[PDB]
């Protein structure tokens, strides 16, 4: 499938030989031209206004607009010490787009984050990459060397005079590091604990300085918006959400992978066209749109476009728009057990409900796996999910943790009741004491 | 008995001028010691605290918070098989059973000769080619239980 | 300021948080992670109250009273069923891994966790799985360590590091395996390490000098004196 | 008359809270008919307190709203922890209700002092004489605290602190026992090297056994290796 | 375990004891005395015992010649068997390490996981 730049402004310069694009080929295919336009004839506040007009939203899963985040910094010009972060952690399961992006296109991310720094007067930049991306780190370091030897980073960038430098910090294997405040805390060298709001990271981020963190996909969609105009970017997808998105399916399908699709595309159009359906003798039991932290959906929700507001009233979230399909052979009890086990062993453990209730749900699901369920387990799961909502915990990791649990409860309750076999026996008989027969 | 080498100290200092806070180089210093020795011993926490200036409690908390920084001694090669949801759909249970049959150990334990250490890990970013297994510099994909003895014999 | 607690009008300080304003009035709100001297971090999730936007609101919103400022005209409820259910659930989650140690614990009868378990009305156990255990460090001749009783409320690290300016007490590990103590065995080097026996709401840090010849708080003959 | 403020430090023995005294022990004080039963099965006298407003018994007052300032212990119904001080305060984290106990003897004077013109000279290290530098210890300086048996493991061993230059001059290393004579008595101590000390001084632990705190600021004679 | 719950639960206050600790860390009474001239035989101490150590037995013949000899010390109270509760042992449930029970060896307790362990 040929991806023209008119409707695919992100994946039109890709190579089919699985080889990275260096500085020469990137500069040949419209490299560092819009960045030159912004650094020469366009004010940083005008770039912020262009982002406002384009309606660029966050690609990390929250859906927050980039212009509102960029405009939340204070107007005090004395705070010149400013930091810009690229969230290349990709710690969410079921998401593999950033590895494929970084293995063949580092320079687009570098250019887009350079413009995002110039538009926000950010003097320092960091790419927070996960620690298991070895070849991605090697390619990123080689891109750093090639950009520094060409003058693209450092002092006197093409006569503009803007001082900027980028460093790459590798992760150390924790899922909670992906959150913005926790990424700021882990960048400072402390334990990756999130920070409550108030305060806000736009005011006091990294080391108290103004600091903004953007996703890799957002920082790669920025050059297309800046170079090919704003109204042209608005004229790509005709919906409430404007732009494109990296999309794809994974898990027991014919053609797993990554493609680029505009907003408003229905979820069925990736099944039989891009993925080509599943393997032999597999029934569509469930699917999950936005990685491990999103609600499961059924076949009735498959005919529904992948937007933010479209999934908003559907009882789920768009997430990273990298769905995963669960067939009839995989039981949902074991799947939810594995999801909650991941969310419990990779939780940060700050606040009481997630820290001391996710192991309870994990043990309940372990009992339901072995048939050792007891009457009072599913109700415990509902009570924990109700008491783990947005703001019921310290952050939003735990609402995303128990979104799959409540989704599998709502849609597949009959598979969970089959694990309840023995009656509720919490006490054991003590010889000499008559038990209190509760009714 | 611990002593940071000149190369390790130079690498830690080189990471230290990257950030404006010497505390920010704690994770990278721990990873440097991890690369240069294979694990972080008890004296390494105090050495990193002395070099950086932060207390040893902060370095110990950073080392014990992250899963990819090892505080207990491991073997020559570590095995980090993905056990997340997509690799569960792809069936990592057969891979884990084959690994436990070959190495004759438990997940989290090490072999008697220190040849391998069996560990689970988080998402490896390779869902489309699941299941995946992470050795020191390799991301093995499209795993089958029959190919596990063939894959484990190429590492010594 | 002016707050409406269960329909009753109360005059409080506007700069105070809601938990300290309600505690100053004699109203009982369960809390662990808040201390008057150490500030607030909102870890234990125990001080939930239902705040209403205006005078006539039905659903409200569950909020943390140690983060909520006591602004003028603030309508809250403490004894309504949703907030009590949430606080009982938080106490129950704290009680899942807590050891069966009250008779052989020096904090029995002097325990904040016992008081808040009783205050929330939680007395029936429905947890049947295993409970996590921890090895006990040696903290010297003054402080006795028992990490099974911890509820991960982060008051010790806050006091010892931020307040007391110590350097050899920290939190280690993640999720429910967080460990509070020194990196290795040794004496707590701070000159104010003894205040951990009152900062800690549980029996993790106990007076070892008292532990040698121990008696409960009700059996003690007290007098006000000067050191 | 300069100590005339100590009358207001606490009320006298006739002070009552609605007629009753202040209880020393809590309401659930136990074992009262058995704590002395091994000596005699007859219960003794409750000790009478003619000096203070307190009683050696249950029968008193410890209400958090009692109009008083001397609170023997914090206890409230449902608050058995040290968080009952919240009940005993007017506002939490503030003062004790009905005022904090204690009274300042003197107010701030209107007119101050004058500048002390006696500026001391520099410290000149003389040969043969060593200036004693006081090194106080939280466990070991107050005499009654050293008497406590639990402080004998927390206190450090008595080490005499020396400059590296002075240690080079005498030729003694760290840990070596050196003897010094003060007031005609020779005592030996092991040497610890202090880099932060200055030359011509010698560090000594004030308050320990044999080293009185009066030794601070005094000369020391015959510092030689034992 | 010398937890003093019986002594405070006694409405007459005729139980006196003191906590002592062995080298392995288990708790026991250094002494235990009951003033039986004061005891009303109400069974509140037995009801308040969390270890079922203190018990009231079917024995009424306790008449004495001297009132001082109605103070029963620990050597007169501790019997050779389990009494009316033959199987209960509190130290199988307590989460404090003694001889014969390390951490994690009590009922419904997992093995202690060190923070230096390799598991995620
Ligand atoms: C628990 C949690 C984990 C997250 N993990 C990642 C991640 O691994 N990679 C990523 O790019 N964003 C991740 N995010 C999203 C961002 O960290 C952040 O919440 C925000 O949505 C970023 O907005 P952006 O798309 O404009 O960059 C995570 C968010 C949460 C709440
Ligand atoms: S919800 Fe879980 S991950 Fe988030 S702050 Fe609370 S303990 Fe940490
Ligand atoms: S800390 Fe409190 S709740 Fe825990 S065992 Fe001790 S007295 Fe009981
Ligand atoms: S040891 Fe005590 S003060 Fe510290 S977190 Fe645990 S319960 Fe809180
Ligand atoms: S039975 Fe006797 S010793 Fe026991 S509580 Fe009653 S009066 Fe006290
Ligand atoms: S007899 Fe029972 S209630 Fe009394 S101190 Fe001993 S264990 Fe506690
Ligand atoms: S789920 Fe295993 S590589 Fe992503
Ligand atoms: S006291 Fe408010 S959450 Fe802890």
């Amino acid at each position: 499938i040929i991806r023209t730049p008119e409707t695919h402004p992100l994946t039109w310069r890709l190579r089919d030989d699985k080889q990275p694009v260096w500085l020469d080929e990137y500069r040949s295919k419209n490299g560092y031209e819009g960045a030159r336009k912004a650094l020469t004839g366009l004010s940083p506040d005008e770039i912020v206004n262009q982002v406002k007009d384009a309606g660029l939203k966050g690609r990390g899963g929250a859906g927050f607009s980039t212009g509102l985040k960029w405009s939340l910094m204070p107007k005090d010009e004395s705070m010149n010490i400013r930091y810009l972060l690229c969230n290349a952690d990709e710690m969410e399961p079921g998401t593999y787009k950033d590895r494929l992006l970084m293995e063949q296109l580092p320079h687009l991310l570098v250019e887009g984050m350079l413009i995002s720094a110039f538009a926000l007067k950010a003097y320092r930049g960091y790419i927070f990459l996960r620690g298991e991306y070895i070849e991605a780190a090697v390619n990123l370091r080689r891109a750093i060397a090639e950009a520094t030897e060409a003058g693209l980073l450092g002092k006197n960038i093409m006569g503009t005079g803007f001082d900027f430098e980028l460093f790459v910090h590798t992760g150390a294997g924790r899922y909670i590091c992906g959150e913005e405040t926790a990424l700021i805390n882990s960048l400072e060298g402390r334990r990756a604990n999130p920070r409550s709001k108030p305060p806000f990271p736009a005011t006091s981020g990294a080391w108290g300085k103004p600091t903004c963190v953007n996703n890799v996909e957002t920082l790669c969609n920025v050059p297309a918006i800046l170079a090919n105009g704003v109204e042209w970017y608005q004229n790509i997808s005709k919906s409430k959400d404007a732009g494109t998105k990296l999309m794809g399916f994974s898990g027991r399908v014919k053609n797993p992978g990554l493609w680029e699709l505009p907003f408003g595309t229905t979820a069925r159009e990736i099944l039989e066209d891009y993925a080509g359906g599943m393997r032999d003798g597999l029934k569509f039991k469930a699917w999950q749109p936005g990685g491990a932290g999103t609600d499961f959906l059924t076949e009735a929700h498959l005919d529904l476009p992948m937007e933010f507001e479209s999934i908003g009233k559907a009882g789920s979230r768009l997430g990273t728009a990298l769905a995963m399909a669960v067939d009839h052979e995989i039981n949902m009890v074991s799947l939810v057990r594995n999801l909650e086990e991941f969310f419990a062993r990779e939780s940060c453990g700050w606040c009481t409900p997630c820290r001391d209730g996710l192991p309870w749900s994990v043990k309940i699901l372990r009992a339901l796996e072995r048939g050792e369920g007891q009457p009072g387990d599913i109700e415990t799961l509902e009570q924990l999910c109700r008491f783990l909502g947005p703001g019921k915990t310290f952050c939003a990791h735990a609402p995303g943790a128990v979104e799959p649990l409540q989704s599998a409860i709502k849609y597949f309750r009959e598979e969970f009741e089959a694990g309840i076999k023995q009656p509720f026996s919490n006490t054991h008989l003590i010889n000499g004491i008559q038990p209190n027969l509760l009714k | 008995a611990f002593e940071l080498s000149a190369a390790e100290r130079e690498a830690i200092e080189h990471e230290m001028h990257h950030y404006e806070d010497p505390r920010a180089a704690s994770i990278e210093a721990l990873k440097i010691v991890q690369k240069q020795r294979g694990w972080v011993p008890d004296g390494a926490i105090h050495a990193i605290a002395d070099v950086l200036g932060i207390p040893a409690s902060d370095v110990e908390g950073v080392a014990t918070f992250y899963s990819q920084i090892f505080r207990q001694p491991v073997g020559r090669h570590v095995i980090r098989y993905c056990d997340s949801v997509v690799c569960h759909i792809n069936g990592y249970q057969g891979i884990q059973a084959a690994l436990e049959k070959k190495l004759n150990i438990k997940p989290g334990q090490t072999t008697f000769d220190g040849r391998f250490t069996l560990l689970p890990t988080c998402c490896l970013g390779n869902c489309d080619k699941g299941p995946n297994m992470m050795i020191d510099e390799d991301t093995h994909a499209h795993l089958t239980p029959e190919a596990i003895p063939e894959l484990l014999e190429r590492y010594k | 300021a002016t707050i409406h607690v269960d329909g009753k009008e109360y005059e409080v300080n506007g700069a105070d948080n809601l938990l300290e304003a309600c505690l100053s009035l004699g109203l009982d709100i369960p809390y662990f992670c808040w201390h008057p001297a150490l500030g607030s971090v909102g870890a234990c999730r125990q001080c939930a109250v239902k705040q209403y936007q205006n005078a006539e609101d039905t659903r409200g919103r569950l909020v943390m009273s140690c983060m909520t400022p006591a602004s003028d005209g603030t309508f809250i409820s403490i004894d309504d069923e949703e907030a009590k259910q949430f606080r009982e659930s938080v106490v129950e989650w704290l009680m899942t891994n807590h050891p069966h140690d009250c008779p052989v614990c020096e904090e029995g009868g002097n325990c904040h966790l016992q008081d808040m378990t009783v205050m929330t009305g939680h007395s029936f156990r429905r947890y049947r799985f295993t409970k996590r255990t921890h090895r006990n460090q040696d903290l010297g001749p003054f402080i006795s360590h028992e990490m099974n009783r911890c509820i991960a409320c982060y008051r010790c690290v806050r006091y010892y590091k931020d307040y007391a300016g110590g350097t050899d007490l920290g939190v280690y590990g993640a999720h429910d395996n967080v460990y509070f103590g020194r990196p290795e065995d040794g004496t707590l080097e701070s000159e104010f390490s003894g205040n951990l026996v009152e900062i800690c709401p549980t029996g993790v840090f106990t007076d070892k000098t008292h532990s040698e010849r121990y008696n409960r708080k009700w059996d003690m003959q007290f007098a006000p004196s000067i050191c | 008359p300069e100590l005339a403020g100590i009358k207001d430090a606490a009320p006298d023995a006739t002070f009552r809270i609605r007629g009753q005294k202040l209880a020393r022990e809590p309401h659930r004080y136990s074992g009262r008919t058995a704590m002395r039963a091994n000596i005699s099965v007859h219960e003794p006298r409750q000790p009478q307190d003619i000096d203070t407003m307190f009683t050696f018994s249950m029968e008193g007052n410890n209400q958090p709203t009692a109009h008083r300032s001397q609170v023997p212990f914090a206890w409230a119904p449902g608050w058995n922890s040290p968080q009952a001080w919240n009940k005993f305060q007017d506002e939490v984290g503030g003062k004790l209700r009905f005022g904090d106990p204690g009274v300042r003897l003197f107010e701030t004077s209107e007119n101050g002092l004058d500048y002390f013109t006696s500026v001391p000279a520099r410290f000149q290290p003389q040969d043969g004489k060593w200036r004693i530098a006081p090194y106080y210890h939280l466990f070991g300086s107050d005499e009654l605290s050293q008497r406590a048996p639990v402080f004998q493991s927390r206190m450090p061993q008595p080490y005499i602190k020396l400059n590296p230059a002075d240690a080079a001059k005498l030729g003694v290393n760290a840990g070596t026992r050196v003897s010094f004579s003060y007031d005609g008595n020779t005592v030996t101590l092991p040497v610890e090297i202090a880099e932060g000390l200055t030359a011509g001084q010698v560090g000594l632990p004030m308050g320990m056994s044999g080293i009185a705190p009066v030794l601070a600021g005094a000369h020391l004679e015959d510092l030689k290796e034992a | 375990v010398a937890c003093n719950l019986c002594a405070v639960a006694c409405p007459v206050g005729c139980i006196s004891l003191q906590k002592a600790e062995t080298k392995d860390g288990r708790w026991y009474p250094e002494f235990f005395r009951i003033n039986f001239s004061r005891c009303i035989f109400c069974g509140l101490c037995e009801e308040a015992c969390p270890t079922t150590a203190i018990q009231l037995t079917p024995d009424f013949e306790m008449g004495e010649y001297k009132r001082q000899d109605l103070v029963y010390e620990k050597e007169d109270l501790l019997i050779s068997g389990p009494g009316k509760y033959p199987e209960y042992n509190f130290y199988r449930m307590a989460g404090m390490a003694i001889d014969g029970k390390d951490k994690g060896e009590a009922e419904n307790e997992a093995k202690p996981i060190d923070v230096k362990s390799l598991l995620p």
